[PDB]
RNA sequence: ACGACCAGGGCUACACACGUGCUACAAUGGCGCAUACAAAGAGAAGCGACCUCGCGAGAGCAAGCGGACCUCAUAAAGUGCGUCGUAGUCCGGAUUGGAGUCUGCAACUCGACUCCAUGAAGUCGGAAUCGCUAGUAAUCGUGGAUCAGAAUGCCACGGUG
């Protein structure tokens, strides 16, 4: 690769709400946080995870403590 | 107005008479209570599906002689034209023209 | 805005048919007339056809749509501008 | 004089100078500088470094910089893609709080073109 | 990268016991990943081109090549030699890093994602799909974005037919609808 | 069926033009502190005190009052002190985003009000045109009808003048 003409490309940390963490090379320049990742998706897993601990549906649940 | 609107308003009055009692005691008090049984007050909010007309908020004050939905006066129960022509004949006690 | 203490307002008829749907999955886009109700997280799954005055616009509910009412996602006034 | 917020505070007074930072108004400025324990009528002049460093500790507790502009842009974008009523009003530059559009909608429509 | 290691242990053995290959050089492998952004509206404003190419430099760590029109077309008022598109070719390590980055972080970002098609196989074994917005990638922060744009992603494989390509991709956890 | 019932929508739209008002463009003012003087009216499926809670809108508890008694209900301009010192401003509040409260079966279209945050146009307005001869004009608050809720409108009241 040419030396200077390319953007910076560093190894950084990616953190998901399900807790799976990845060491990914990219141009973001710093660690970043994913609300949804590949494990965190209903389509791939077929399980429809409900861990919205840091989420909006959860705000709706603590806000109105409705029963089933 | 038409006979349908006077028939429509009588119905609302009539229904409200029946459920006026039913509602406030069970539903409103439970919905406002501080004890607030989360399960039971939630149940009665679903249960607030009685006939809509039985709400007192659906009543429109119409003239008792014509049925005018506008120009009502709660002192007489009539519209503006009806209270003027009834007051002009002296058919309303103590109602004379005002001047100050 | 609902007073919070009273809690979210839902239509009993809409809640009953959406739980029948949420158990047996998607069979058809179930239609309804209650645009005044909020959408629950349990109903976040099916496709809901909200009545807009003449038709029933089908709107699949997403996670961000939760809390919002149904009638926000159903336009009633057709406006495509003034000079066309 | 210079605060962690990119916005640089003006010399005259303190509560008004704090308001210059986007995202903090009068009451938050009233709460922040009263938590600082300083008189409110002092300027950034006739003031040492030992107060504005304490101000940097207190302002950072509130989420107030151009990062707040990211929140409002993302909140606006939430209403756009949601297909809600507010997003179509945000799409066409129309008022979204239910104000009348027949007349007196200039602040949203903008000056009329012919 | 991670999937290059993952390819060399698992994927090669999972495929030759399935297609009954006699050589390990017979298994499908990926040549290159081409990201193509055709801006088109650059003729009206070429600074828009300077933005869109920069987004590819944000997506992959490679300066993109500004493609030209290659001919004069009257249906679009472009002439031969006008810079209209941006293209990045990813091979090697950068390809694998970008591929894990797309599968792990980017592809679980499309709203109402319900599986990409297996019908788009080029008819010889190369995969192609088209993203509509660039903010699915984590490097693209939206407040500095001028316009949301689409992106072509072309997966070039050594497969001779389409079923080897779908079996190569499906071993890498591809979400085929 | 041009009759009757119901659910939802619309009467609230919006490239535009006009009428009538509210708010301003500020220093005879804005803001903070302390403090003074009304009139008139309403009230029982109503007015709702005191106390407590919540920054607040409000909530809880709960008297009194069918009323020259209780409640709504603290009038504001004004007065004294301090600051801002001519800036699109400590002017102006539009708009917008988040968080709320009340009423109502139900506040998305399409309610009112509160809190935080942003702080638009506007720096006195062309031809033209309106009201007013004294407690009047101008200004500042107050109440009522309609009304579950929804006044910058309307109908009344007083203060300065
Ligand atoms: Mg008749
Ligand atoms: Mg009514
Ligand atoms: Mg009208
Ligand atoms: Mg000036
Ligand atoms: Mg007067
Ligand atoms: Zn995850």
């Amino acid at each position: 690769m040419k030396k200077d003409i390319h953007p910076k490309y560093e190894e950084i940390t990616a953190s998901c709400s399900c807790g799976n963490v990845m060491k990914i090379r990219s141009t973001v320049g710093h660690d970043l946080n994913l609300d949804v990742c590949s494990k965190c998706h209903p389509f791939f897993t077929g399980k429809q995870r409900d861990v919205a601990t840091g989420g909006r549906v959860d705000r709706f649940n603590k806000r109105f403590n409705i029963p089933g | 107005a038409k006979q349908s609107m006077k028939a429509r308003e009588v119905k609302r009055v009539a229904l409200a008479d029946k459920y006026f009692a039913k509602r406030a005691e069970l539903k409103a008090i439970i919905s406002d209570v501080n004890a607030s049984d989360e399960d039971r007050w939630n149940a009665v909010l679903k249960l607030q599906t009685l006939p809509r007309d039985s709400s007192p908020s659906r009543q429109r004050n119409r003239c008792r002689q014509t049925g005018r939905p506008h120009g009502f006066l709660r002192k007489f129960g009539l519209s503006r034209i009806k209270v003027r022509e009834a007051a002009m004949r002296g058919e309303i006690p103590g109602l004379k023209k005002a001047s100050w | 805005p609902r007073s919070l203490k009273k809690g979210p307002f839902i239509d009993l008829h809409l809640l009953k048919k959406v739980e029948k749907a949420v158990e047996s999955g998607d069979k058809k886009p179930l239609r309804t007339w209650s645009r005044r109700s909020t959408i629950f997280p349990n109903m976040i799954g099916l496709t809901i056809a909200v009545h807009n005055g003449r038709q029933h616009v089908p709107v699949f509910v997403t996670d961000e749509m939760v809390g919002h009412k149904l009638g926000e996602f159903a336009p009633t006034r057709t406006y495509r501008g003034h000079a066309a | 004089a210079r605060i962690a917020g990119i916005n640089i505070p003006d010399h005259k007074h303190a509560v008004i100078a704090l308001t210059s930072i986007y995202g903090v108004g009068k009451t938050r400025s009233k709460a922040i500088l009263a938590a600082a324990g300083i008189a409110e009528d002092v300027k950034i002049s006739e003031l040492s470094e030992g107060q504005i460093d304490t101000l940097r500790d207190e302002v950072a507790k509130f989420v107030v910089e151009g990062d707040l502009r990211r929140e409002i842009s993302m909140s606006i974008k939430r209403l756009m893609d949601l297909g809600c009523y507010r997003g179509l009003r945000h799409r066409r530059g129309l008022p979204v709080r239910g104000q009348r559009t027949k007349t007196n909608a200039r602040t949203r429509k903008g000056p009329r073109k012919p | 990268a991670k999937l290059h290691d993952y390819y060399k242990d698992e994927v090669v053995k999972k495929l030759m016991t399935e297609f009954n290959y006699n050589s390990v050089m017979q298994v499908p492998r990926v040549e290159k990943i081409t990201l193509n952004m055709g801006v088109g509206e650059a003729i009206a404003d070429k600074k828009l081109l300077d933005n869109a190419a920069a987004d590819l430099a944000a997506i992959s760590g490679q300066k993109p090549l500004i493609t030209k029109a290659r001919k004069s077309v009257a249906g679009f008022k472009i002439r031969q030699g006008y810079p209209i598109g941006c293209k990045v070719t990813l091979r090697g390590e950068r390809m694998w890093e970008f591929f894990e980055r797309l599968i792990t972080i980017a592809v679980p970002r499309i709203r109402d994602f319900r599986g990409l098609s297996a019908k788009s196989f080029d008819g010889r074994g190369n995969y192609s799909m088209g993203v509509r917005e660039q903010i699915i990638f984590p490097e693209i922060d939206y407040d500095k974005v001028d316009r949301v744009r689409g992106l072509d992603i072309t997966i070039t494989t050594t497969a001779k037919s389409d079923e080897e390509g779908r079996a190569l991709l499906a071993a890498f956890d591809f979400p085929f609808r």
